[PDB]
DNA sequence: AGACCCAGTTAAAAAAAAAAAAAAA
């Protein structure tokens, strides 16, 4: 065994570099391995020193560059470049960082420098940090190039994000998944499969998306909500970024509305997915009043609002199958 | 339990095949802060039920059937201990939700 | 002049503050929890409520209505004349006046000099990013805890059907597919012994927030950008805006609801200075708390005057038993 | 050998990492915050030796005296017995500390906090004198704020408990430098206050959940030969 | 005792599959051997024959589940139920019980689950956009509540008609079936050698879909 | 002087400490997680909790208003009289006053003497150092756990949607394509029996933090940089500015919401010397725990007086019957 | 306790099918009665329309319509008299109105 | 100009403003809750009530009836003669004119 | 400290077109 050591920074970026480690190990083999969560350490147990970790890392990085080139200085539609990043400067910093990583880690040699840390990877990142009275002229916090690349690959491949921009304002909501006691490669690959909702899905749906919460619910509809597979249950931490008039900041770091919306979706579509998909899609398309009613029944939970949504369902021609109301009653408890 | 039949027999008022569309009764049942008004709403539903049966047997579709007495017994023995308004609201909203569902009325 | 009024009023058959139904015909009244004791631990129950912005907007309505009669009504926004409480909207930099003049929002002093809507009721201009807090603080009018206790608990809401009787040009009713323009809906009406409280911190009228005090010659004086006559007229109009409050204008839907009002009990204080806000006419320990507050304020040597209607207060505080709100505002405006 | 044990039913604290645009806080108060609170109490009691030209160096010398009387830098410890949780608060905090940009520059920072019910705090000393033990006992109170001034603290009682050398599972914090062989938590909480060194602390506190969140509690404590009993239950404080 | 069609016995379908394999094995076996060696496990010709016959006898075992048996009795809608998934679970169990290899049972279960590839594709295309994110949120294995005991005993006899090894497949509940099928689907969807796995599963799938164009009309 | 107040206050229909969704129409009030006992696992309830920053800002507002209404209050910052709160930063090294004279921030005693707002509420000047902690501090205001337990499953959250009805010059309500501002925003309100605890460290007003004492001839004496009259006026102003907070000024949206304020119960402890903070009213068996603090207050013999309001705090220990917060501040200013 | 089932039986027999005597005016009077007097008149009228039900059941061969037990009348009188609150009175009246419509064991 | 009227009127034997209880035949009059102390606290009692919307409709009826006799009664809605209070219902971008034409909505002054 | 910067850019170079399997018909 090797017992890959992982430095402790914060249980958001540290879990990201742990995701990078585990994805690099599962890429190329690494059988009979496990992930041991230690609150923040998030260590890995694998019987290999360094062959397949390099093989998987170079394969993942080649896939990263290929996706960056396919997506469209060097701005693209990639999640790790502009799909979740809120800064226009990141749209050009990511290509040069990936190019430097390609020029460095391809002839079997280590890294020579470091890099900055973004808000998306760690919400606690900023160029202004106070020590005793004021801030410095630079940024004291730096991330190693290998750690930076592993955090990037974990962020793009594992944690899911929801993007919705209205003309000038732009909203991105990234909800990362963390363990509590223990996980395994089955859980790791399930979390990788959870990553969906490709960056650009906007053709006409915005005409009914209007509210940010409604768009978030619509995009969470196409996501997944099953976690009992892994034999160990998970937790979700969601952070949001906004950009109104090219001004980026944080307005939500630990909020329950994503979690309760996700639980409501999971408990609604458990009794069917076809009828649930049809119902939600129809209400979002034409019964916009019903959609706002449902979001008001979830945000500031009030049960009667659900009924009004169902009322608009009859205005929308929804089939309103037998199992949908049963699932809603099960949600009611 | 005992929600399937009451929902099925309450959904007939708002069903498309019945051209009376008693939206008001279901509205009153839905958001009822006290037990007496939701009881009045379901009473109005049961009062309109003979009209639905008559129009169903006139049209040709199978007539609706009165809810089973055990359903009424369960509703009565559950409505008494609604000390907290939250459970009462939960029951009323559940009844309203099951009042909006698809049923095989006219084959 | 800092004044604070509060009290309890009976009310019934009012459709004030409809939630709108979220797109459904059955539009419901806004309701809020009150956390009543109910002779045991604090048990919460949700009862109809009157929003604070309702009170603030109707105070604005009375304010502009009373400027309509007074000669100093030219220095007002024409939007106010439309019974519209909007200050400057969104995306608007230059505002329009009642006489048709255009006023720039870059300087707060220019706004305050020739306006009163942005002074008494504050304003917010996102384009200029200039904000001034209102001098009118409006609470939520809620049925009292003892009322809930003596009625145990109900919905306190009655649902009444309302209909449209539109027919075609021939005088016939058909489906909407041909052009029928009638459609059903319903309304919620509430009742109870509600309690309200309003705070007019009218000591900053004509005073800019950027430079509140001059101190040109090192002595305390307010920075009034207008003559004393205009400020006095504005104060009188703002105080007179309370006259509809106790008579016929609190909520909305006045055409069909017209909420039924009577002054069950009232208490107001003023001292031309900072004073504690009155406890809401909602709580069980209301009259005792008011008596204690007034006696403590008067025990500090402050020149605070209190006027009470339909309540004995404390049978020892020198407070004249008033007769109505008209003479109340009359004496509160002739006191200076 | 005595331990200054203090009970405080504080509601919240805020002690963040090197964080910007958000201030995520520690799950437990850091040793630096506890030392600063004790120094504030000592200054409030009598500034007969804490009064000098500047407040910065006065606080520095107070912390130096506290460290000198403590066994080592990583001595004071904190242990909860109630389930504490982490929540978020959005407050408009000024950011004029940056390069220029006037002075009224303020942004809505997500200054998140940690709610709890009751915690125990233990201070380790080196057999201090009776007069100084009384001074610190009366300095154990007056802890009227922890972390930032937006969230205050409130002590309940203070006592001098003995190690009593009994084997029992522990619940207090301990450095990870010497604790390797011991459901496990570990981070860095800046044990040395900065006034203008490299170590990592361990906490026996897990994550847990209710629906989709984490409320931190304690389960499966490790085994340490040093522990004591208080208020009917058993706690454990590491001794260097 | 299992039934494949509304009027056709599953035993006849099994023997038809066996005859088709016996007549096409000379053509189809070497590519299977090459791809299964590429998977990472070495084996002999008889081992390949045993593996593929165990695969064949369980190609559509899930057809005799309770839901599909009721559908065969009366035309009650399947409501999204697919027999391949239960067949995938059965194939994984018997394959792993006597081969003692995780990857062999993995590839066998994945290829048997892809026997009805285009009905599954059509169901995915009508419903949302991604395919087999976990059982289309419980939809695939929702109406399935279990299987009749005698039916599974039947395939046990089929095992005895292939080899003397006793099949120790557990009674399939909802939870275990969900767990195993999700593990299979996730491992197939995301894995560094996804291209190789797709190539080998298609190579094993070609004989399975060879049963069409005449051999399916009779059954 | 040194005061510690706490207790229980029931608040209804207040949008205090909102978030606005970060720029969305739906306005989200603060909502936190509280862990309480329900004998089936430590349950977590989503309930609003009002931060102490609002209390600090309202103390600031009352304090500056009381200086405005006091002839002795002149040394105030003109850019802080607008309820700004911000006092100093690294960008400037000179204090500005309402008069035509400025303060050179070269020492700390001078800034203590020439600015009372920087004394009571503290200040921070990174350019010249010399920090000063805020003397008044407040805790978070969240409903008590006994109340949450006795109301069982409840979230204590309601939202009322308001709207703007702006109309253009033409007599017609247009759409978004015309430029009107007729749009909705969902203001989220809160109720419940919240608990408060506020510490007033008024014993350091006019007392520099660096040199709280002089100690030239070796006798205990405070180092009051100003005359005692100004210090007494500051004490009176702070205790009077506490009145708006305890009467009707809590949280935000006061001009629109104005939370219905009435103290259900209050316990206060005051003394000349420093006193430990009284237990927050959130907990169930804290009143008796407060008696324990009283025992701690009797541990060293502190001249501490306890004021009770709708509570008893036992019978053996001395207390004071107080009918309103104004009576309490009158008792405080009596000494 | 006991009045529920018997009141439901009798009111259903008054309202159910296979009788051609569908008296809803009594049911409406029982339901919509804010005060106790009109609820009592409604239940009295329902009890009075007993001989018609008995005669029709005997004529058409239906089982005889059971009459509520005297203890049920006792409990009715106690809870009507002891509950002066219109809320509980309305609740009881509407519960009786609900029990007026029930699909019990009708004629075979 | 502004005139406010109030008072007490004794009514009997009126089914004015009856909801009907839905589609059922039992037409029930509008009832609203009111607070009456009865020397035992302001208890809530349901009492028959008349909606102010009906007062608005009947004021409309009286207004059109007394404007018919006026020489300038031509400037009225087509539905005014119809005794129909429906003004600008669903999907109405124009105004019906009693003269037999339509009125385009351009300004509130023109409408009034 | 301080500058900015935050999305459509448009001359000869290189190939031509049917199942039958069972889904909320
Ligand atoms: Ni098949
Ligand atoms: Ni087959």
């Amino acid at each position: 065994f090797n017992e890959f050591k992982t430095p402790q920074i914060d249980p958001i970026f540290d879990l990201y570099v742990a995701y990078g480690y585990v994805v690099s190990l599962i890429r190329g083999g690494a059988k009979e391995a496990t992930l041991i969560p230690h609150g923040a350490s998030y260590l890995i147990q694998t019987d290999v020193s360094n062959e397949e970790f390099r093989h998987g890392l170079v394969d993942a990085l080649s896939s990263m560059l290929s996706l960056h080139i396919a997506l469209a200085k060097l701005v693209s539609d990639a999640d790790f470049s502009a799909g979740a990043n809120i800064n226009n400067v990141y749209w050009d910093s990511v290509p040069r960082n990936l190019e430097k990583l390609m020029k460095d880690l391809e002839k079997k040699r280590s890294v020579k420098g470091t890099a900055t840390i973004p808000i998306t990877l760690m919400p606690s990142a900023g160029k202004y940090m106070l020590k005793h009275f004021g801030v410095q002229g630079g940024n004291p916090i730096k991330v190693d190039l290998l750690n930076y690349a592993l955090a990037w690959v974990g962020f793009h491949y594992y944690t899911p994000y929801i993007k919705y921009a209205k003309g000038d304002t732009t909203w991105i909501h990234i909800y990362q998944i963390a363990p509590v006691e223990e996980v395994d490669m089955i859980s790791i690959l399930s979390l990788k499969d959870l990553k969906m909702h490709l960056p650009h899905y906007y053709e006409s749906n915005l005409d009914f998306l209007i509210n940010r919460r409604l768009a978030l619910l619509y995009h969470l509809l196409h996501s997944e909500a099953l976690e009992l597979f892994t034999e160990k249950e998970f937790v979700i931490h969601s952070y949001t970024l906004e950009r109104s008039g090219n001004n980026q900041a944080i307005r939500s770091f630990e909020e329950e509305e994503i979690g309760k919306l996700m639980d409501f979706l999971w408990k609604l579509k458990r009794r069917d997915f076809y009828h649930a998909i049809k119902f939600i899609d129809d209400l979002l398309k034409k019964a916009t009043e019903g959609a706002l009613a449902l979001i008001d029944a979830i945000m500031n939970e009030r049960l009667e609002g659900f009924y009004t949504a169902l009322k608009l369902g009859k205005k929308a021609g929804v089939v309103s199958s037998r199992e949908i109301v049963a699932a809603l009653e099960d949600i009611i408890c | 339990g005992w929600i399937r039949n009451i929902g099925r027999y309450l959904s007939y008022l708002v069903d498309d095949t019945f051209e009376e569309y008693a939206y008001d009764v279901v509205d009153g049942i839905a958001k009822a802060r006290t037990q007496e008004e939701l009881l009045e709403g379901v009473y109005k539903a049961l009062r309109l039920a003979p009209k639905l049966k008559k129009k169903a047997e006139s049209k040709g579709c199978p007539p609706p059937r009165i809810p089973s007495p055990e359903d009424i017994e369960a509703l009565e023995e559950k409505v008494e201990q609604l000390s907290n308004p939250k459970d009462l609201r939960k029951l009323a909203v559940s009844l309203a939700l099951w009042a909006f569902a698809s049923w095989n009325n006219c084959p | 002049m800092y004044v604070r009024i509060s009290g309890r009023i009976r009310l019934n058959a009012h459709s004030l503050n409809a939630q709108g139904g979220g797109g459904t015909n059955y539009i419901e009244i806004t309701k809020t929890k009150v956390t009543v004791r109910t002779e045991n631990g604090w048990t919460v129950v949700e009862v109809p409520a009157i929003t604070g912005n309702m009170l603030k907007h109707w105070h604005f309505v009375g304010f502009v209505d009373y400027f309509k009669t007074t000669p100093y009504g030219v220095n007002l926004t024409e939007r106010a004349l439309r019974y519209n409480g909007t200050r400057f909207g969104q995306g608007e930099t230059t505002a329009t006046k009642a006489n048709g003049a255009t006023v720039q929002l870059n300087d707060e002093a220019t706004i305050i000099k020739e306006l009163a809507d942005a002074d008494v009721h504050g304003f917010l201009a996102p384009k200029t990013g200039r904000r001034r807090v209102s001098l009118v603080k409006a609470s939520f009018i809620l049925p009292t805890e003892d009322f809930i206790k003596e009625v145990e608990g109900e919905r306190l809401i009655t649902a009444i059907k309302h209909n449209r009787v539109d027919v075609d040009e021939k005088g016939a009713i058909g489906s909407s597919k041909e052009g029928t323009a009638q459609m059903l809906f319903s309304r919620e009406y509430a009742t109870g012994l509600y309690g309200f409280s309003i705070v007019l911190d009218l000591g900053l009228v004509g005073i800019p927030q950027g430079l509140p005090v001059k101190f040109e010659e090192n002595q305390p004086r307010p920075n009034i950008v207008i003559d004393p006559n205009e400020r006095k007229a504005r104060i009188e109009s703002a105080l007179k805006a309370l006259i509809p409050m106790l008579s016929g204008y609190i909520g909305a839907n006045l055409a069909r609801s017209f909420p039924v009002f009577k002054v069950e009990e009232l208490v107001a204080i003023a001292s031309e200075g900072p004073i504690p806000a009155l406890v809401h006419g909602f709580y069980e320990d209301y009259i005792e708390a008011n008596r204690s507050i007034i006696k403590n304020a008067r025990a500090l040597g402050f020149n605070i005057e209190v006027f009470t209607y339909n309540v004995d207060l404390g049978e020892d505080i020198e407070a004249t038993k008033v007769s109505s709100v008209e003479e109340l505002v009359a004496n509160l405006v002739k006191m200076v | 050998m005595d331990i200054l044990l203090v009970c405080l039913r504080f509601p919240f604290f805020s002690v963040a990492k090197r964080s910007y645009q958000v201030r995520t806080s520690f799950l437990l108060p850091p040793p630096s915050a506890l030392k600063g609170a004790l120094a504030k109490g000592l200054i409030l009691l009598k500034p007969e030796k804490y009064a000098s030209s500047s407040l910065d160096e006065a606080a520095l010398k107070a912390i130096k005296e506290i460290e000198s009387k403590l066994v080592d830098i990583k001595a004071v410890s904190v242990a909860p017995l109630s389930p504490l949780i982490r929540n978020a608060f959005l407050l408009k905090r000024l950011r004029n500390l940056e390069s220029g940009s006037n002075a009224e520059k303020s942004d809505a920072m997500r200054r998140e906090y940690t709610f709890t019910r009751e915690l125990l705090v233990a201070y380790i000393f080196k057999n201090l004198t009776q007069e100084e033990k009384n001074l610190y006992l009366k300095a154990a109170m007056l802890i009227d704020v922890i972390g930032d001034t937006e969230s205050l603290a409130t002590p309940v009682w203070a006592s001098f408990v003995k190690p009593e050398d009994k084997k029992a599972p522990l619940a207090f914090s301990a450095p990870y430098t010497e604790i390797y062989s011991l459901r496990m938590y570990i981070e860095k909480m800046r044990v040395s206050p900065e006034y203008s060194q490299e170590e990592i602390f361990y906490l026996p506190i897990e994550e847990r959940r209710y629906k989709r969140i984490v409320y931190y509690a304690r389960i499966y404590p490790p085994e340490v030969e040093k522990a004591l009993t208080v208020d009917g239950e058993v706690l454990g404080i590491w001794i260097p | 005792s299992c039934k494949a069609f509304q009027g056709q016995t599953l035993r006849e379908h099994i023997e038809a599959m066996l005859a088709a394999w016996e007549i096409v094995k000379n053509k189809y076996i070497p590519s299977i051997i090459r791809v299964m060696k590429t998977v990472g496990v070495k084996f002999t010709e008889e081992d390949a024959d045993k593996f593929m016959k165990t695969l064949i006898i369980l190609h559509d075992v899930g057809k005799c589940s309770e839901v599909y048996q009721k559908h065969l009795s009366n035309n009650e809608p399947l409501r999204g139920f697919r027999h391949e998934l239960v067949s995938a679970y059965y194939a994984y169990n018997i394959l792993k019980d006597m081969f003692k290899d995780e990857t062999i049972a993995f590839i066998g279960a994945l290829v048997v689950m892809m026997h009805h590839e285009p009905i599954l594709m059509g169901q995915i295309r009508s419903l949302d956009k991604e395919e087999l994110t976990p059982e289309v949120v419980l939809d695939k294995l929702r109406t399935f509540n279990g299987v009749m005991e005698g039916t599974e005993s039947f395939i046990k006899s089929m095992i005895k008609e292939k080899l003397g090894v006793i099949p120790k497949v557990p009674s399939p509940t909802q939870e275990d079936v969900l767990r195993e099928v999700i593990r299979l689907s996730v491992l197939a969807r995301h894995r560094p050698d996804s291209g190789k796995l797709r190539m080998v599963v298609g190579a094993l799938l070609i004989p399975l879909v060879c049963d069409y164009k005449g051999a399916a009309a009779a059954a």
